[PDB]
C-alpha cells in the first residue's frame, strides 16, 4: 500500500521527502539534478535535467506498479529497454508513458520496449531520430500515440504493423509531403490531425482505412493543391478542419463521396480567394461550418445542396462582393449569419427571405447603404442585426414585419438622418408616433445609434416599445434636451457625448416613475446655460434624489460667455442670468438681464453717456413674470432719480460711477433698500431721511464712498442716530467729516454750537 | 506540456544572491536546508525561442519576483533568509 | 362535433359559452343536474339529485370519446352500464374512470355490459363481492387502480387480464396476501401498495408476475418478510420499502434478483441490523438508500460485489461505526451521505478506495478529529458539510489531495476551532499561515458561523482567489484591520456578533475596480473614536463605494458618553480618547488631553481654582497637531491667571469665574475661541482694546455678563464691538454696572 | 512590448494587526510602510481566455509556486517541514480540441 524511501540516510546525497501529496525525492540534496515524485501508484512524474546525475549509482527504488509515467530528457539506455535501465524503479504494469527531451535524440527499435508493450498512452517529443516499424510493431491495445517537435521523415511501411490504435496525432513532425500509404495499416484510427507540418501536397494514395477515421484538423501544413479524390476517397470522416494553408483553389466535388460529414472548417485560407462550384453540393448533411477570415472573392450561385439547413456558413473578413440569390435554396432554416467586412452595398433582398428561421445576423463594416423592404417581412424569427460601420442613411418605414421582438440592434457611423418629418409623410395621419419601424419594434433591449447623423429624438420609441434599459447616442445631431423623454418608467440608461446639446428641456420632462434608475451622459454638449436651464441647474446641484443619473464632469458650459468651459463644479447657480435680455425697450447703453431665481431684471447700465440718466423702463414687468426688479447702474454718472418714487418695484440701487450732486427722500425710493451709492458728495442731510429711511422691504444697506461730509450739529446727531441703527450702515468712518475727519462718538457737539 | 515554452522547474536551495549587493547574510549557517524554493527556468536561449503556435514579436521571456521575511533562524545576522529577487515564469 | 348539442321539440339543449367544451345545461328543464363537458376531457356532471333519470335526459351520444363522469352519479345495481351509457353511448373506450363516494358496488360483469375494451380502469371505495367475471371482457387492459377501498381478494382472481401494464391498489388498506393472487399477471409491471397493512410477506406471494418492474411500498405496516418473496422476480427493476416497522431483514433476501436498480428503505426506524452480504453481487444497483432507519450498526459484508451503486444515502440514522471494507467494492461512487448519525470517527483509511466521490455530508456527527489519510484520492469533490461534527482542529496536510475542491460547509460547530496560528514558532514564515486552503485553489463558498475561531488568516484573499462567500458570525474575532481584506473579488462578508472591539482603516481606501464586498457587523461590542474616525467618516455618510457594511444592528459600547449610541447619527466631532497614557494633564480637573478629531483637546473644567494656571503643562503636540483647546468654566476664578506665554491653542472657557484685566503676551494670536461668558466683568478694560488685535484664527470671542461703565473713557469700546459685531458673539449681555442695558442701545450722547 | 496573457502584479501589505497593537493602547501609530510582498495574476477582463493579440491560444492561466520553507527542524522535537505556496505567475497554456 504506502510507498517509503528504503535508505534516506544511506548517502548525503538522494534525500527524500514524503508528504501525503507525493513521495518527492531527488538525489542531490541543496540543488537537486535528478527530481522524482511519485504521487499514489498511479502517476510517477521525474525528470534529470542534467547528464551527470547518472541513474547507474541511483539506489533502487521500490515503486509500485503504477498506470502513468513521465520520463522528462532523462537519460536513456543504448538499444536497451527503458524498464532495464531503470532497475531501480520497479514499476510493474503501466499503462501510459511520456517522454520528452530537450536534447540526445535516439533511433528508435523494439528492444527500447519489450519490456514495456501493456501500454495505451504512448507519446514521445523532441527526440524522435528513426522508427523504422521496429518499436510500433510489438505493442498491442495501443489507446493513443502522439508525436511531437520532431522533424523526421517516415517510410509508409512504419505504422502499417500495428493495424488499430484510437488515435494519432502528429505536430512539428516537420514531414515534407505524407508518403502514399505512411500510415496504410490504420484500422482502428477514429480521428488523426496534423497541424504542424509543412507537408508539400496530398496524395491519394496517403489516405487509406479512412473508414476509422471521425475527425482531422490542419493547421499550419503549407500545402498547395489536393487531388481529384484524396478526401473524396472516403465519407465515414465526420469532422474536418483545415485553416492557415497557401492553397489557391480546390477541385470540384472533393466531397461528393463523403456525405457523412457533420463539421468543416476552413478560416484564414490564406491565397484563397475563389471555390469550385457545386463542391459543397450533394451535402446532405452538415452541422456547422465557417469559412470566415478567406477574402474569397466571389461563390458560385449555390455551392452548398442536399443539406436540410446549417447553423454558422459564415463569412466575415472574406470581402465579399456579389451574394448569388441562389444559395441558402437548399437550406430553409438557418441559425446565425455573419458576413461582416464584405464589400456589399446592398443585399439582394430575396436571397435573404429564402429562409425563415434565423438568430442572431451580422452585417456590418460592410459597404452597405440602401436597405429593401422586403428583406425581413417573413423573416419571422430574428434576433439582434450588426450593421453598423456602413454608409447607411436610410431606411424602410416598417421593415422589421418578420420579427417585432427584435431585442437591440446597433447603428452606429452610419449617416441616418432620421428626421422627425424624414418618415411623417402625410402629417395628419400619424400625431404621436412618425412612421418609424420602432412601432414594429414592440421591444428593444439595447440601441447603439452613436456616431451617426441623429437629427431627430423620437418620444414615440418609448410607447412604440416598451423593453429599452440602454441607449447608446453619440456624435449625434440633436440640438439640446427633448422635453417629456425620461417618460418611460424604466432604468434606461443614455449617452449624449459630443453631441450638440445647447439647452436642457426637461422640466416638461420633470416627472419621477417608482423603482426608475434613468441615466444620462452629459460629454461635449456645447450648453448654453445662460436661460432655461436654473431649475436644471439646481436640480443637478446636490441632486439628492432622482430616478435619473448624469454625467456632469465629463460637461463644461462654454456657451454664456462668463460660463466658458464651465462645468458644473466651476459653475454657480446663482450667476445664470437668460440670453435673451431683450425687454426691447430698455435704453441701447443699458442693459437688463432678468433673474430667473429673483424674479427680477438686472438694470445695468453702460457707458456713463450722461450723469441726468432717466429713469429706467421698471414698470415693463418682462410680460408680468418678473415683477420684483433690481436697478445695477453700472459704469454711469448719476444725477437724475426717480422724483415721487413712481417705480416702487425696486429694492436695488447700485450708483456705481456716479457724478452725484443733489439729494431729496422724495427722489429716494422708499422700498429700495440695496443701494450701494458710492462716490458720494453729500456733506449735509434732510431729516426726513428717517421717516423714509423703514428697512420693512428689505435691508436698507448704504455704501457712502468718496464723500465730502461736513460735520455739523443738525447732521451729527443724525449720525448718532443712524448709527444706533448702523446695521444697514457699511462703515461708521465713511463720514470723514471733510473738514477734519473724525469719529461720530469722538465729537461734541455743544462746543462747535452753543 | 500544453504551455508556450519549455521551462525547467528546480528546488534550488540558493546560498548567495540578494536584492541588495550583499547575499553573506545567506553565505553563513545555512546547512540544514533551511529554505527551498521551486525556482522555475526558461529553456536554454529564451529569447532564439519564440513560442509555438505563434510568431509574436513577444517571444518567450523570463522575469523575476521576491520573498522578504523576519523569521529567526539558527544564525546572527539574518534579517530575512528568505531569497528576494528569483526569476519567476517563462512567457512571450 | 357534438359539443353544443342542438335544441328541439323532444329535448332542447343549452350550449354555454366554452369553444370546444360545454357546461351542458341541455335539459334545462330543472336545475336538478349541471353536467361539464369538453371535447374529450370529461363528461361528468353536478348530479344534484341522486336520483340521475338519464332517461329524462338528452340522452346525447357521441361515440367512444375518452370524456367520463366519475362524480357522485351512480346507477342501480345490477344494471348493465349501458343503461348508466343511457345519456352517452360509447364504443369501448380505452380510458374508463370512475369514483364511487356514496357507496360501493360489486361491479359485477353483468353490470359491466357495454365497455369492455378498456386501457386504463379506476375503481373506487367499493369492489366488495366481486367474482372472477368482470375481467372476462376487459380485454387489451393496461392499467387497473384502486382508491380507499376494502376487501380481501381471492387467489388468481385477475388470471383472465395478464396484460395489465399498470397496477393501483393503494389506499385499500390491504390486509394480507397470498402467493397466487397475482399469478394470472405476466405483462404487470407497474405496482405500489401504500395505505396497506400487510403484516407478512409470503413466501413467493409475488409469484406469477413475469414481466414486475416496479414496486411501491410506501404506507405498509409489515414487520416479516421472506427471500422466497423476491427469489422469483429477478426481473424486477427498482424496488421502494417505506414506513414498515420491521427490526431486520432475513438473511439472502435481495441476491435472488439481479438487475435492481434502485432501492429505497426509508422511514424503517425498527430496522436496526441488516444480513451480511445483503447487496450480494448487483451490478445493476445505482442507487441506494436508508434514510431516517433506526439501524444499530451497519454489517461490515453488506455491498460486496456490486460497483454500479452511483448515490449511497444513509440519512438520519443510528449508524455508529463503519467498517473499511464498504468503498472497497465501489471504485465509482457520486454522492455519500451520513447525516444526524451517531458517527463520531471516520476510519481513516476508507476514502482512497474511490476517486469519483463528489460530495459528503456529515452533519451533526460526533467526529471529535479527522485524519490526514482520509483525502489521499479524492479528486472530485465539490462540497463538504461538516454541521456541528465535534471538531477541534485541522490537520495541516488534510487537503493535500483533494485540489479539485470548490465549496465547503464546515458551517454550524457545535466545536471549536483555534484559528489563530498553525505555524507561529520561531522558525515560522510570515509569508503566509500555513492553513490548509492555500491547496484548495478553486474554493468558493465557506461558512463558519458557529466556531470559535480566533482570528482571520491571510490565505484566504492569497491562495484562494475564487472566494466567493464568507461568514464568521457568533464567532471569536476580536479585532479587523484593511491588511486582512485584500480580496480583489465581489464577497460578501457575516461578522456580526462576533467579538470586534476595534477596526482600523485607512483614510485613503484603495479598491479593485467592481470590487463589491459587503460585510455585516452588528451586535459587535465597538470601541469608538480610537482609530475608527477615518472609518466613522468611511461608514457615516457614506457616499458610495465597492464596500457595503450592514450596520443597523450595531451600536457603540466602550465610550460611556455614546453608550449604546447608533453610528449614524454619531459624528468624529462627539469623537475622542486617549491611550498615550501621557501625564500632561494636572489630574486635579477632568483635564483632557484626548486627540479629538486631530485636534488636542484639554478639559480642566473640573472645578478649577480661582487663579489656577491656565496651561501649567501646555502639550508639546509632538506627532499631533497643535491645535489645542483648554476648557476652565463653571470654576470660580474672580481673576484668571492672565499670564502664559505663547502657546498652540486655538479655543479658550472660561466661565463661572470673573476677570480685571488682560495681558497681550498672555493671549497668542493664534486663538479661534474665547469664552468670557457667564463671568462678571464690571471694570473697563482698557488694555484689551490695545491687544485687540487682527488673530489669525477665527476669533469668536463671547464676551459676555459684563457690567462695564459706560462713559466717555474708553467710550470707543462701543465702536470696536460695533465695527465688527459679526466677531462679538453677544452684545446683549453687556449691561453696564451703572444701567444694566445691551452697549448697542447706548449712544454715545448717553456716553458722553 | 505586450506579451501573451497580460496580468496584474500586487504588492499585499503584510499582517498590519501587529498582535491586535490595539489591545493595551488604541492610538494607532502604523503610519509606517514596509516592503510587501509582490504577487501577480492574470486577471485582465477576469482572466480574458483569449491571452494574446497572437491568439493561438483561448486559455491562460495562473500558476501558484510552492516553497519548502523549512527542513531544519530547528525545534529539536520533531522533522518540522513545511510548504507555503502563492500564486507567482501567470502563462498561457494551449488545449487539445476534440477534433
Ligand atoms: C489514454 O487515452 C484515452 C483516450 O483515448 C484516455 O481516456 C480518456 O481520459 C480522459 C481523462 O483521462 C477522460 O476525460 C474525462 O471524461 C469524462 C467522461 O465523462 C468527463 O466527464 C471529464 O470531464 C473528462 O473530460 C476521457 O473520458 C477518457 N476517454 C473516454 C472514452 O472515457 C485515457 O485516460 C488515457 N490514459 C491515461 C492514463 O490517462
Ligand atoms: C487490435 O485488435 C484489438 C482491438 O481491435 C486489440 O485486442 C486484441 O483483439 C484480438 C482479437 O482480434 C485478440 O486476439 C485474440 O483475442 C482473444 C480474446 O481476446 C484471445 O482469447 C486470443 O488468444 C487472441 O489473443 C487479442 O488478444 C487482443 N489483444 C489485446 C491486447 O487486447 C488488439 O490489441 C489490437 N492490436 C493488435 C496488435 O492486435
Ligand atoms: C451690466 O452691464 C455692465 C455694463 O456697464 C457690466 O459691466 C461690465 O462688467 C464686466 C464684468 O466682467 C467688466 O469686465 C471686467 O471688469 C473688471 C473690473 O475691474 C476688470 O478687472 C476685468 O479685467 C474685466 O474688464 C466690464 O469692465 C464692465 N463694463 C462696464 C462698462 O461696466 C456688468 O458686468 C453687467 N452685469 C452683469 C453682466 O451681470
Ligand atoms: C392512461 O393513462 C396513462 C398515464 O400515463 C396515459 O399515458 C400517457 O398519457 C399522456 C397523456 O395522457 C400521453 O401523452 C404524453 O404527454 C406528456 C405530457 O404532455 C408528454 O411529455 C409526452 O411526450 C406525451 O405526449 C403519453 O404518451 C402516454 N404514455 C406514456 C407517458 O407512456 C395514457 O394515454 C392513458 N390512456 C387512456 C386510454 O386514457
Ligand atoms: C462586482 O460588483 C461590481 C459593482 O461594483 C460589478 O461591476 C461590473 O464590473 C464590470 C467590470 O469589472 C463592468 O463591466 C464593464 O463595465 C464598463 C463600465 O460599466 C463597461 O464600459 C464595459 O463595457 C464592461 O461592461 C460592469 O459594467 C460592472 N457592472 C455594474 C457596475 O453594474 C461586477 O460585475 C461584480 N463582479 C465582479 C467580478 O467584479
Ligand atoms: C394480451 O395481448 C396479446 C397481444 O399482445 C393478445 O393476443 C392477441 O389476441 C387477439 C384476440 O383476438 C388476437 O387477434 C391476436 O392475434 C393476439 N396476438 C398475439 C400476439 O397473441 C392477448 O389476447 C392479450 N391477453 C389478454 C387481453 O388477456
Ligand atoms: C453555537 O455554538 C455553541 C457552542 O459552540 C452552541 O451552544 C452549545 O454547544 C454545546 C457544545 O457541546 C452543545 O452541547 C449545546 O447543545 C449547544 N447549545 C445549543 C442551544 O445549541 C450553539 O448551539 C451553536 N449555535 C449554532 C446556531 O450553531
Ligand atoms: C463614425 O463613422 C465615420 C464614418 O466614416 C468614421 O469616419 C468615424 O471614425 C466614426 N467615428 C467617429 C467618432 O466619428
Ligand atoms: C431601477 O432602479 C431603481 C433604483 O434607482 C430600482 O429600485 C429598480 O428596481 C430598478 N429597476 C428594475 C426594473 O429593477
Ligand atoms: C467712475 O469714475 C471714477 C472717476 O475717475 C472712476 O474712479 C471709477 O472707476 C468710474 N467707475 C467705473 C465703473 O468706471
Amino acid at each position: 500500500k504506502r510507498f517509503t524511501c528504503p535508505e534516506e540516510s544511506e548517502a548525503s546525497n538522494c534525500s527524500c521527502e514524503e508528504f501525503p501529496s507525493k513521495t518527492h525525492f531527488y538525489c542531490p540534496d541543496f540543488n537537486p539534478t535528478l527530481y522524482v515524485d511519485v504521487e499514489d501508484r498511479m502517476r510517477v512524474d521525474f525528470k534529470c535535467y542534467d547528464e551527470p546525475h547518472d541513474f547507474k549509482s541511483l539506489p533502487n527504488l521500490a515503486i509500485g506498479s503504477v498506470k502513468l509515467l513521465t520520463v522528462v530528457d532523462c537519460v536513456l539506455d543504448d538499444d536497451r529497454p527503458i524498464l532495464e535501465s531503470f532497475k531501480f524503479l520497479e514499476v510493474a504494469d503501466v499503462r501510459s508513458f511520456v517522454y520528452n527531451n530537450h536534447e540526445n535524440g535516439i533511433r528508435y527499435n523494439a528492444k527500447y520496449f519489450e519490456g514495456m508493450e501493456q501500454l495505451e498512452n504512448l507519446t514521445l517529443a523532441r527526440g524522435v531520430v528513426s522508427i523504422d516499424r521496429d518499436t510500433f510493431s510489438g505493442f498491442l491495445n495501443l489507446k493513443r500515440l502522439t508525436i511531437e517537435h520532431n522533424k523526421l521523415n517516415l517510410q509508409p511501411g512504419t505504422f502499417e504493423a500495428l493495424s488499430n490504435l484510437t488515435y494519432l496525432g502528429l505536430v512539428y513532425n516537420g514531414l515534407n509531403e505524407i508518403q502514399p500509404g505512411l500510415f496504410d495499416g490504420l484500422e482502428s484510427l477514429e480521428a488523426l490531425s496534423l497541424s504542424y507540418n509543412d507537408i508539400k501536397s496530398l496524395s491519394a494514395g496517403s489516405f487509406n482505412g479512412l473508414s476509422s477515421l471521425r475527425m482531422l484538423n490542419l493547421r499550419v501544413n503549407k500545402i498547395e493543391s489536393f487531388d481529384a479524390n484524396t478526401f473524396a476517397s472516403l465519407k465515414e470522416l465526420s469532422r474536418l478542419e483545415i485553416t492557415l494553408n497557401p492553397f489557391v483553389s480546390l477541385p470540384r466535388g472533393l466531397f461528393s463521396e463523403n456525405k457523412k460529414l457533420k463539421t468543416l472548417i476552413l478560416t484564414n485560407n490564406r491565397k484563397l480567394v475563389t471555390l469550385p462550384e457545386e463542391l459543397l453540393a450533394n451535402l446532405k448533411e452538415l452541422t456547422v461550418v465557417n469559412l470566415s477570415h478567406n477574402g474569397v472573392g466571389n461563390l458560385p450561385e449555390s455551392l452548398l445542396s442536399g443539406s436540410s439547413g446549417i447553423i454558422e456558413l459564415n463569412l466575415g473578413y472574406n470581402r465579399l462582393n456579389s451574394l448569388p440569390e441562389e444559395l441558402l435554396s437548399d437550406q430553409p432554416q438557418l441559425q446565425v449569419l455573419n458576413l461582416d467586412h464584405n464589400q456589399l452595398e446592398s443585399i439582394p433582398d430575396y436571397f435573404l427571405e429564402r429562409n425563415v428561421e434565423l438568430q442572431t445576423l451580422y452585417l456590418s463594416h460592410n459597404r452597405l447603404r440602401s436597405l429593401s423592404e422586403k428583406a425581413f417581412t417573413k423573416l419571422k424569427n430574428l434576433k439582434e442585426l450588426h450593421l453598423e460601420n456602413n454608409q447607411l442613411q436610410t431606411i424602410p418605414q416598417f421593415l422589421f414585419s418578420g420579427t417585432p421582438k427584435l431585442e437591440e440592434i446597433y447603428m452606429q457611423n452610419n449617416q441616418l438622418a432620421l428626421h422627425a418629418n424624414s418618415f411623417i409623410n402625410e402629417e395628419l395621419s400619424i400625431a404621436d408616433n412618425d412612421n418609424t419601424p420602432f412601432q414594429v419594434l414592440q421591444k428593444l433591449r439595447i440601441l447603439h445609434l452613436r456616431n451617426n447623423s441623429i437629427s431627430t429624438i423620437f418620444q414615440d420609441w418609448y410607447i412604440n416599445n416598451l423593453e429599452m434599459q440602454s441607449l447608446d447616442l453619440s456624435f449625434n445631431k440633436l440640438p439640446g434636451l427633448s422635453y417629456t423623454q425620461l417618460q418611460f418608467q424604466s432604468n434606461i440608461t443614455l449617452n449624449l457625448s459630443n453631441n450638440e446639446i445647447s439647452q436642457v428641456l426637461l422640466i416638461d420632462d420633470l416627472d419621477l416613475q417608482p423603482y426608475q434608475r434613468i441615466n444620462v451622459d452629459l460629454n461635449h454638449n456645447p450648453l448654453n446655460c445662460n436661460c432655461n436651464a436654473l431649475k436644471f441647474i439646481q436640480l443637478i446641484q446636490s441632486k439628492a434624489e432622482h430616478g435619473l443619473q448624469f454625467n456632469v464632469d465629463q460637461l463644461r458650459c462654454s456657451e454664456p460667455p462668463n460660463l466658458l468651459d464651465a462645468t458644473m463644479d466651476q459653475l454657480q447657480t446663482k450667476d445664470l442670468l437668460c440670453d435673451f435680455e431683450s425687454a426691447d425697450d430698455c435704453p441701447k447703453d443699458c442693459q437688463c438681464a432678468m433673474r430667473l431665481l429673483d424674479h427680477t431684471v438686472i438694470v445695468n447700465c453702460s457707458g456713463r453717456g450722461l450723469t441726468e440718466f432717466p429713469d429706467l423702463p421698471i414698470p415693463s414687468q418682462l410680460h408680468e413674470d418678473f415683477n420684483a426688479l433690481e436697478v445695477h447702474v453700472e459704469n454711469n454718472r448719476l444725477t437724475k432719480l426717480p422724483n415721487l418714487t413712481k417705480h416702487n418695484e425696486i429694492t436695488q440701487l447700485y450708483a456705481r460711477n456716479n457724478s452725484i450732486q443733489n439729494l431729496l427722500p422724495h427722489n429716494i425710493p422708499s422700498k429700495l433698500r440695496i443701494i450701494d451709492l458710492s462716490q458720494n458728495l453729500l456733506k449735509m442731510i434732510d431729516d426726513s431721511t428717517l421717516a423714509q429711511i423703514n428697512r420693512s422691504s428689505h435691508l436698507e444697506t448704504i455704501r457712502l464712498s468718496q464723500n465730502q461730509w461736513l460735520c455739523d450739529c443738525p447732521a451729527s446727531s443724525f449720525l448718532i442716530f443712524v448709527q444706533q441703527n448702523s446695521r444697514l450702515i457699511s462703515d461708521m468712518s465713511a463720514i470723514r467729516c471733510h473738514p477734519s475727519g473724525k469719529s461720530l462718538d469722538s465729537i461734541t457737539v455743544n462746543e462747535l454750537c452753543f | 506540456a500544453p504551455f508556450l515554452c519549455e521551462s525547467e522547474q528546480l528546488l534550488i536551495h540558493p546560498k548567495e544572491e540578494l536584492s541588495r549587493n550583499n547575499s553573506m547574510v545567506w553565505i553563513v549557517n545555512t546547512k540544514d536546508y533551511k529554505q527551498g524554493v521551486r525556482i522555475e527556468k526558461c529553456l536554454k536561449r529564451q529569447l532564439g525561442k519564440p513560442c509555438n503556435f505563434c510568431d509574436a514579436d513577444t517571444e518567450c521571456k523570463q522575469l523575476f519576483h521576491y520573498r522578504t521575511l523576519v523569521a529567526v533562524d539558527k544564525v546572527t545576522k539574518k534579517p530575512y533568509k528568505e531569497q528576494v529577487l528569483l526569476p519567476s515564469c517563462c512567457k512571450c
